[PDB]
RNA sequence: UCGAAGGUGGGAUCGGCGAUUGGGACGAAGUCGUAACAAGGUAGCCGUACCGGAAGGUGCGGCUGGAUC
RNA sequence: GCUCGUAGGUGGUUUGUCGCGUUGUUCGUGAAAUCUCACGGCUUAACUGUGAGCGUGCGGGCGAUACGGGCAGACUAGAGUACUGCAGGGGAGACUGGAAUUCCUGGUGUAGCGGUGGAAUGCGCAGAUAUCAGGAGGAACACCGGUGGCGAAGGCGGGUCUCUGGGCAGUAACUGACGCUGAGGAGCGAAAGCGUGGGGAGCGAACAGGAUUAGAUACCCUGGUAGUCCACGCCGUAAACGGUGGGUACUAGGUGUGGGUUUCCUUCCUUGGGAUCCGUGCCGUAGCUAACGCAUUAAGUACCCCGCCUGGGGAGUACGGCC
RNA sequence: CAGCUUGUUGGUGGGGUGACGGCCUACCAAGGCGACGACGGGUAGCCGGCCUGAGAGGGUGUCCGGCCACACUGGGACUGA
RNA sequence: AGAAGGGGGACCGGAAUAUCGUGAACACCCUUGCGGUGGGAGCGGGAUCCGGUCGCAGAAACCAGUGAGGAGCGACUGUU
RNA sequence: GCGGAGUGAUCUACCCAUGGCCAGGGUGAAGCGCGGGUAAGACCGCGUGGAGGCCCGAACCCACUUAGGUUGAAGACUGAG
């Protein structure tokens, strides 16, 4: 889903400037609102597998966006792990 | 480990016989009488005399303390 | 106190033999069929399952490394 | 079989610095003998002595900074995000439609029907097949339909609604190398098969009868159980095939077809031509190949990472272990 | 051969030694090694060298020379530089 | 599976005066109660380490599983 | 032994209503917490909990073996298991 207006909440309350849409803080928000609303379908229909693998290929960019994001600041990353939620 | 600083060593020497650049680690073992050191925080050590069953490094100086 | 050798015990592990039994290979000019190679006389192979002296057969799905106008 | 991803390996353009890699030089060391080159001595030679090499290396000092690497920055070309459009049997769930087969009930109706190369078994005369009306139930979805589309692969087509994944093009708004591959690992994975429960029209392993035959544990015929279907789990294999791992760049063309964008010819209404991006086919040059063939969708030219091979059998088998 | 380790890993005070040291002891902490293969199994003295090879490599460690280990099998100390 | 197979066990003293763990008197506040906090007395409990003592023997008398292996039948507890 | 009519469940078999009883030890299920693990999970390690026609063993209920009894203490018992 993310209608454009959803990802307009979350791009204001996470982005940086105003106008910020490809940040890792921005990126991981919006990765995280699509695995979590994803995860709500997979709870019913267990057995839409061709989803889940969408679910696991999010999972992965997510994964290597933190990686990043933590290689190039800590602080920002546990701002970030703060602010959305780890392990 | 009480007084006692564990480090981790990395160098690289060409293959014997295929000549390419082979990365290797290595983990020595060194002595803090005032023992202040944190993961991370790139060390510099000196080789001593045997201070112990394993030990043989002295911390020196942290140098550029981790992040 | 430590202590070799010795004793007791339960295991581990590496080999040998073993009535009987499973397959394998090689043997002559033995017996039974004829499965494959040609459309090999029911196209053949692959996975699986059941069945059958034996090569094999049949079902389901697949492939052309088969045909057809 | 396919994908995701851990360690690891590898890495776009650009500025400064360090001098680890790299490279220059010098000092120490690399015993002697053996080895090589030149002499010297045994009558020659083997043998022996001397001198120089060699000793690929390692350590110390002093130089260099092109490339690799580290550290500190920068950039937008790779990668990702945003917006706007676009095509689609991509997936899951719920409800629902009609054709046809089978059976049941009733009407008409009378002696055959069925099946084969030819027959028989079989069904029927207790009313079959045929024909008409009504009903039950399951499974598969004619035409569209293709060489065509979507999906990582396996695979996916009756319709509607709900939820949901990916792709392409345009813009250039954003981040600023965040990339590639990936040992192990995890997930998905036709059909057959297995467990528990339900369902069962048609088909149909096993099984039975008939026929053929020397025989016929088959092919052909008549029946027929599991199964095929559904729910929830397991299994994890296929000629899982393009018999061709993934990523990237480059190297004549011609001609189909799917999805965009786009000026000009803008009507030449033509929805034709050209240009460009992403697919999917055929044919062909260079090049490659043992040949067959491949040939911008490479089996060509190169670079990065992974898997695999080392004569045929025994054998993808035994033993051990894991599931 | 996938889990090995409890003087084991580290510290403090003592002891011991020619000498640092869990080398030993009391106490305290809970570490240490491992897919770059720990732990286990097999085999083996190591090298200058020797044989082969265009070289890189492969095989080998016999004469000679250097180092190590042992002296019927296992353990122990004494004397002494 | 209490598989098997082994080791310790008595008394006295010391650590030990809060050694440790139970309950908590005298005395310490207060929304004054059948209240709270500290406090640690006396009374009981248990284990360890070190040293010593005695006997043939320290589970002390009474009390209190024998164990292992291979077959057949029936799965099992039960009932006759 | 056969028939008719009656008597018996105060013994024993089963059932029904209503009460009572079962010393002491051991083991450690589900569930629930905490930590680990992951994207989330499965799963793993600890605690807590106290399940079970669970284990050892008195009262209680039985009756497997053996010895005694066998004109018995007793027309079915005693002792030791
Ligand atoms: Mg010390
Ligand atoms: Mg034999
Ligand atoms: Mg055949
Ligand atoms: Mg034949
Ligand atoms: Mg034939
Ligand atoms: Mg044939
Ligand atoms: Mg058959
Ligand atoms: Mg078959
Ligand atoms: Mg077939
Ligand atoms: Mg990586
Ligand atoms: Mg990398
Ligand atoms: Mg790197
Ligand atoms: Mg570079
Ligand atoms: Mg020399
Ligand atoms: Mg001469
Ligand atoms: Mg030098
Ligand atoms: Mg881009
Ligand atoms: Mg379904
Ligand atoms: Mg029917
Ligand atoms: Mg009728
Ligand atoms: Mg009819
Ligand atoms: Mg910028
Ligand atoms: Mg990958
Ligand atoms: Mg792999
Ligand atoms: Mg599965
Ligand atoms: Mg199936
Ligand atoms: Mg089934
Ligand atoms: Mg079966
Ligand atoms: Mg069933
Ligand atoms: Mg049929
Ligand atoms: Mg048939
Ligand atoms: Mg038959
Ligand atoms: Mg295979
Ligand atoms: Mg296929
Ligand atoms: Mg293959
Ligand atoms: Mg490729
Ligand atoms: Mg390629
Ligand atoms: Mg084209
Ligand atoms: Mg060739
Ligand atoms: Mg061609
Ligand atoms: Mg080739
Ligand atoms: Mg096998
Ligand atoms: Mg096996
Ligand atoms: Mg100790
Ligand atoms: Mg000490
Ligand atoms: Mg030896
Ligand atoms: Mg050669
Ligand atoms: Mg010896
Ligand atoms: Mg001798
Ligand atoms: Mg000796
Ligand atoms: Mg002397
Ligand atoms: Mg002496
Ligand atoms: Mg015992
Ligand atoms: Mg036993
Ligand atoms: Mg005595
Ligand atoms: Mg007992
Ligand atoms: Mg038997
Ligand atoms: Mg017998
Ligand atoms: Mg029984
Ligand atoms: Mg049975
Ligand atoms: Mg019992
Ligand atoms: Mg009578
Ligand atoms: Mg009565
Ligand atoms: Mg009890
Ligand atoms: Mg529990
Ligand atoms: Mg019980
Ligand atoms: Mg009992
Ligand atoms: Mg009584
Ligand atoms: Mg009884
Ligand atoms: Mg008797
Ligand atoms: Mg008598
Ligand atoms: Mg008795
Ligand atoms: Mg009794």
């Amino acid at each position: 889903a993310l209608t454009a207006e959803q990802k307009k909440e979350i791009l204001r309350s996470y982005g940086l400037h105003e106008t910020d849409t490809g940040s890792p803080e921005a990126q991981i928000a919006l990765l995280t609102k699509r695995i979590a609303d994803l995860t709500e379908h997979l709870k019913v229909h267990k057995h839409d597998h061709h989803s889940r693998r969408g679910l696991l290929l999010l999972v992965g960019r997510r994964r290597r966006l933190i990686k990043y994001i933590s290689q190039i600041d800590v602080e920002r990353y546990r701002s970030l792990i703060e602010r959305l939620g780890l392990r | 480990m009480q007084k006692t600083i564990v480090v981790e060593l990395e160098d690289r020497m060409r293959h014997p016989l295929y000549g390419k650049i082979i990365r290797t680690t290595k983990k020595v073992k060194a002595h803090d009488e005032d023992s202040v050191a944190g993961i991370g925080d790139r060390v510099s050590l000196m080789e001593t005399r045997p201070l112990s069953a394993t030990k043989r490094w002295r911390l020196v100086e942290i140098l550029e303390k981790a992040k």
